[PDB]
């Protein structure tokens, strides 16, 4: 999976 | 094991998969920290934000 | 767990991923009969024949 | 995943 953070839920 | 997208998410490279609110998807697994999950839709696969999805009929 | 392609396989749409012998991949899941596995390479994701890969 | 069989190993 990407190492970075997903965006937070809107 | 069937999930539905709660919010829109557009892929941003690195094998992410775009999903549209309302869209159904199957989940194959989670990454180490659970923030991402590997989703399969009728017509693509890739990582989406675990927080952007919820099980169907829950 | 890292995998390596044993043979070339060519994607024919259908959510498949073309892979080349010697290419490294990650395996993210399997279909119900185990014939296909969800692979991820440098080039993208998609299904590949489970029999075409082996762990590195 | 595809419903059809993979090609057998070459």
């Amino acid at each position: 999976a990407p190492s970075y953070s997903p965006p937070p839920p809107p | 094991n069937l999930f539905v997208a709660l919010y829109d998410f557009v892929a941003s490279g690195d094998n992410t998969l775009s999903i549209t609110k309302g869209e159904k998807l199957r989940v194959l697994g989670y990454n180490h920290n659970g923030e991402w999950c590997e989703a399969q839709t009728k017509n693509g696969q890739g990582w989406v934000p675990s927080q952007y999805i919820t099980p169907v009929n829950s």
